[PDB]
């Protein structure tokens, strides 16, 4: 009868204001304005920097990536206790009437 | 569980163990999307932007 | 996300002037993309600077630039009657955008 | 990802059916025997390492048909 | 031997659409990058215009990101630029850009020599 | 000459804005608006009801 | 974020009629926790149902009410003259607070 | 034989602060929370009040919790509020309201009954 749904799983998705942000090498990982938020998705990894990039040094720098992650497809799952659902049945006794 | 106009009969500890990115039941404005990491990539090829 | 350089700066033809531009540790302090550009009051600004001292062609190899930690210094050797530009600032940021300088004015009497 | 781990062994059936029986029920075999069939040199060398390890005659069918069976 | 020339706005309302355009000949468009900023009289310049490209991509400039919409084309070889919902402070003057692409295509990592060449300055108003 | 800084850490801190959020058993996990922020800590726990 | 119970209702005296509200999982979806308020005009307001279906001492029997998910209700069987006030229902969120409905203010002729 | 009766503020022009009082006689003070509803006249019920004890712990409406504060004494075993900031839509009635704190001396789940016994309702005005 009443369920409750505990678990909403999503199925489609699509990632918006996607932004990147980089720092030089060995001076620290990079710091992103919106990686405050829990929508951001975030991702740190290593990309090689130099002077062509604007940086100097000659190493491996840090990058962060961040794009907000909003839904557009879910499932629900709905869960019941033992109690409040019914059970429909139907005692039809035989000497059948016509058809 | 119930997806798109279909619905199912599933395990209670199979479908918590499921991975795709979650929300508990009871929260409304549901921004706060949890495993998003299976649902995203981070493509980076060579040594360069990603 | 602004640059924080003098309004206005005077010189006799003959000293040396500096402008300097105070950036963050994302911005300037960090990064090797400082340019500078004048504008004439009557023409579209053009560039200057490279990015930290190095120049296009055009100008007379007098104009030199450094960084000394936050700081971007514009040294102006030899002034003369022409170049009373607007000597603006700029800067790529680390995230992507670029921040420019709010302006000087320039003299020689 | 989400392919994988099809909710096959919970309990949980009764005698109406599942939702795709009876072509969820020969898909891995046909899909590892094509696997062999178009991937035929990782048999042959099951045979070889099958053969040579697992004394007994029965460990070497075994142990071929779980080292053909784990690789896809 | 590089002239961007632009286009004229004679007269606007605030919250009408102003629309300005870059005629860029004699060398190659399909591969380098067109900014857009604004100069308010003695002021900042405000960069307006965000990374276009072969394809025409976007970086969003964070004062002007729910308010300017900006396209592009290439066989015509000029870039498009339009700022809808004006106010009593828009009204300044234009400028354009010149930076080369990465030969991957992709253009984030931006060049050491940025801003090559300039427009010239189409004024607008408003009423 | 000229350093640049490598790490910020946190001597010494103060919590404001406590608010909890707890649920029924058997009823999923809680949820609240002050989570999706970063600022905030929090943790997960189990009461009795 | 209020609880959605109408505007008003109207019976007859002897009548058996329901006042329902509605919310969220919240509110009334998962907690034990809803009330009612009779409140006469110049009158402060008055309890008339504990936790769900529970009742207080010198209330009578006439007023009961239940609970189905989301929805929560009040029937008063045996409409008499003096339940002509309004009834504001009431809840506690998961998140801390306390809610009140809009009021049904009931007629009895 | 729970008497909880109030005090009455007259007129309040917009901007004054104001504050109402209740003296709760006929159980212990000390261990019992204190609530706090208003009503204008013809419309709902909302929830100003905050949740005392013999600790004194707050706990404001998301509405307009930058615009109450409190203070109690437990000497004189009276609860008071304190609104400041009144404004033009703000004439109601304030109510008054107990529930029962925990064993603990903490108030950290209600009661299930929560207003059993109650004040008379202090009425406030603008001018
Ligand atoms: C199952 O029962 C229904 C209900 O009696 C049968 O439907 C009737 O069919 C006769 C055919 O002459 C009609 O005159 C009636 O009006 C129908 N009653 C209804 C629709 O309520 C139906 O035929 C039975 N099915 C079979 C296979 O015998
Ligand atoms: C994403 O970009 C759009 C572009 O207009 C902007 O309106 C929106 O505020 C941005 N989102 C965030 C979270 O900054
Ligand atoms: C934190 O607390 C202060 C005072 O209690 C309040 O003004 C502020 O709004 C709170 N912060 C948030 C994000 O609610």
């Amino acid at each position: 009868k009443q369920p409750a749904t505990l678990r909403k799983y999503c199925i489609e998705a699509k990632l918006t204001n996607t932004t990147t942000d980089s720092r030089c090498p060995t001076q620290g990982e990079p710091s992103l304005n919106e990686e405050q938020d829990k929508r951001f998705v975030c991702k740190h990894s290593m990309v090689d920097r130099g002077w062509g990039n604007g940086c100097g040094l000659f190493g491996k720098g840090g990058i962060v990536t961040c794009a907000m992650f909003t839904c557009k497809k879910n499932m629900k799952g709905k869960v019941v206790q033992p109690e409040n659902l019914e059970y429909t049945i139907v005692i039809t006794p035989h000497s059948g009437e016509e058809h | 569980l119930q997806m798109e106009n279909k619905a199912w009969l599933v395990h209670r500890q199979w479908f918590l163990d499921l991975p795709l990115p979650w929300l508990p039941g009871a929260d409304t404005q549901g921004s706060n999307w949890i495993q998003k990491e299976t649902l995203v990539t981070f493509k980076n090829p060579h040594a360069k932007k990603q | 996300s602004a640059l924080t350089q003098p309004a206005s700066v005077s010189g006799s033809p003959g000293q040396s002037i500096t402008i300097s531009c105070t950036g963050t540790s994302s911005d300037v302090g960090g990064f090797n993309y400082v340019s500078w550009f004048q504008q004439h009051p009557g023409k579209a600004p053009k560039l200057m600077l490279y990015d930290v001292t190095s120049r296009p062609s055009g100008v007379s190899s007098r104009f030199s630039g450094s960084k000394s930690g936050n700081t971007a210094s514009l040294t102006i050797s030899g002034l003369q009657a022409e170049d009373e530009a607007d000597y603006y600032c700029s800067s790529h940021t680390s995230r992507g955008t670029w921040v420019f300088g709010g302006g000087t004015k320039l003299t020689v009497l | 990802s989400v392919a994988l781990v099809p909710h096959v062994g919970m309990g949980l059936e009764t005698r109406t059916e599942t939702w795709m029986s009876s072509e969820g029920a020969w898909k891995h075999a046909q899909r590892i025997e094509t696997w062999i069939l178009r991937h035929p040199g990782f048999t042959i060398m099951a045979a070889i390492l099958a053969y040579t390890i697992g004394t007994t005659h029965f460990q070497r069918a075994l142990i071929f048909i779980l080292l053909t069976a784990v690789a896809p | 031997e590089v002239q961007l020339v632009e286009s004229g706005a004679e007269v606007k309302k605030p919250g009408a659409s102003v629309k300005v355009s870059c005629k860029a000949s004699g060398y190659t468009f399909t591969s380098y990058a067109m900014h857009w900023v604004r100069q308010a009289p003695g002021q900042r310049l405000e960069w307006m215009g965000w990374i276009n490209a072969g394809n025409g991509n976007t970086k969003y400039s964070q004062k002007f990101q729910d308010r300017v919409t900006i396209t592009r084309d290439t066989s015509a070889s000029t870039a498009y630029m339009e700022l809808s919902s004006l106010r009593s402070e828009d009204t300044a003057i234009y400028y354009c850009a010149r930076d080369k692409v990465d030969d991957y295509g992709d253009y984030w990592f931006p060049t050491l020599w940025y801003f090559d060449y300039w427009g010239q300055g189409t004024l607008v108003t408003v009423s």
